[PDB]
């Protein structure tokens, strides 16, 4: 996959 | 001493099917209030907040608040051997977790004492924001698009603007695209435009035959909301950080 | 030259369905009073008694008295051939087997010649005994119970009482229960309390298409027998040695 | 520019599950007559031609003649994504092949590019001749007749006469024999035994969804014709190469 | 398991 | 025990 994710934590 | 009877022992069942695939392990925290889990999954890139409300159940008890940790694998296995009709009792103590199977069309009674855990994991508070793009639609509908799309390729990029909502996916294959028009309904601010890992969309699509519908909210670079009311007993969310873009 | 005609090919097919998964190889006596099958698994631990009753044939005809060995996978491949309507024949001569399913709602003649092999097994007699429990229950209830405590255990302790009759296992998951109330019916002399392996019980389950309902009788120190009435053509019963405690 | 709109989307659902199992790559030819595919298979022993009548299409324009080379594994994924009851719309211009779905019972639309592919594979012609025996008889009956006799052997023996056809296979286990009797129906002129490979009549009966009918074409030491009418659309035709005997 | 079986042949 | 010619050999 092209894009990655940040992790749920990075938001909460 | 906690006590939850649940004339609808089918609701659990459901709702063990479509967290057991995400999360292996979860807490489930009781209170006078009721049943709530928020657990985040392996990857650390969705999370799951089941809320069951004490006014849901027929029955509700809950001395002292209790905070379980359960194997949803284990939960689930014990749940299986639940008939879909039956009337579900969890009690516990402040060591073990009780479910008690009552058959209504039979002297069956069935009673399974599940052995807990103690689980130190991370702990993330969700912050009840306003979301720019929020859509109401069939969940089966939703289910179809999600599955179909994880043909064509890995993300999907959900576009939310005044006319519909467009889901979109590229792959080795070529690309597709599915436009819905305004039952399906939208509570749109501004316009959203977001990539999601299909992979997580369709564990949460497993919550499916919880509600006739689902509604997404979306906000842009924060995490979609899928949520799935359950039947004014409460509602289990998903959170599902997006792609890097 | 024998030759047994049965307007229901079902029971023929559900009957090797249900032997099949337990045993590979077993021999089929033939006789003027019905057909016969007695054999042990592979494990040395279960032992399966068939009788089809010659009354229960629409034709039946035995000039000399057959064992015919054979290889039930094989034969159940054969019997998957005939439609869940079809009449079936059997006819052998004193090398193989012949199998003739005749369609009803179609001009269509199946005939399959299965090659039969001969058979040095240990040949074991059951005498019929006095049970201190007879549980007569839904063969479809029982196969639930089987299934269910599978997912909790490897053994099942069957207590049986005045009451009812309790079914128990336990595992790394925690331990269930699964109680009954005298439709279930109990011939009790002296309350008794088993031990058995459910992988065992899990494939005489395989017979609950052959009847509504299902008897378990048990005797301490004894092998558990799990009978499967056929059609008043004959039965089906299951042995299985109890686990040493 | 090419532009076919097809009411009945199952059909062309059906027709790319009937072929994909065989051949993973076809042309495609379009022409003001309508779509054509002649493809054979992977081990060049049978080989698949479809047509599809322009008449049989509500929509249907074609300005200048395709040559689209389709992976249709690809396009089994994509039809895999249009509803049971969806209009398939097929639009291409003289790159890519699109495929439009427009939901019936909603107002959803679905929209896939499929990516195309050059292909240089061998272009065989079938000059259409008379056959010594034409069976014509119900899709189910054949496709399980295929399915019974692959549990007995690899190859089927086809003999067919005046009294009706026989179909029969062995192998290990023993011999298996299935007489039909004159819907069954056969315009014979020689009585025809030709030997042909099960696996591949099990790959052509995957076109059984597609009518309720099947037709069978021998003519001794050539190749087997299995026909399945669409419904006045077109065909679609299976050749399988007989056994050498 | 904790407990094992006697053969069948035991019983007969 | 039996083997095919090519569809070719036909076509």
């Amino acid at each position: 996959d092209k894009s990655g994710m940040k992790s749920i934590d990075t938001f909460f | 001493m906690f006590e939850a009877r649940l004339v609808q022992g089918s609701i659990l069942k459901k709702v063990l099917e479509a967290l057991k695939d995400l999360i292996n392990e979860a807490c489930w925290d009781i209170s006078s209030s009721g049943v709530n889990l928020q657990s985040m999954d392996s990857s650390h890139v969705s999370l799951v907040q089941l809320t069951l409300r004490s006014e849901g159940f027929d029955t509700y008890r809950c001395d002292r608040n209790l905070a379980m940790g359960v194997n949803l694998t284990s939960m689930s296995k014990i749940l299986k051997c639940a008939g879909n009709e039956d009337i579900i009792t969890l009690r516990a103590e402040d060591d073990t977790l009780a479910l008690v199977f009552e058959a209504p069309n039979q002297e069956k009674v069935s009673d399974y004492e599940m052995k807990l855990m103690d689980l130190d994991v991370e702990q993330l508070g969700i912050p009840e924001q306003e979301y720019s793009c929020v859509v109401k639609m069939p969940s089966g509908e939703f289910a179809r698009i999600c599955r179909d799309l994880s043909h064509i390729g890995d993300a999907v990029v959900i576009s939310c603007a005044k006319d519909g909502v467009k889901f979109s996916a590229s792959g080795e294959l070529g690309n597709g695209n599915i436009k819905l028009s305004q039952a399906v309904t939208i509570e749109m601010n501004e316009p959203v435009q977001l990539t999601f890992a299909l992979r997580y969309l369709n564990f949460f699509t497993k919550a499916t035959p919880l509600s006739s519908t689902v509604t997404l909210s979306m906000s842009a670079d924060v995490p979609l909301v899928v949520e799935y009311k359950i039947a004014d007993m409460g509602h289990l969310k998903y959170y599902l950080a997006p792609k890097i873009e």
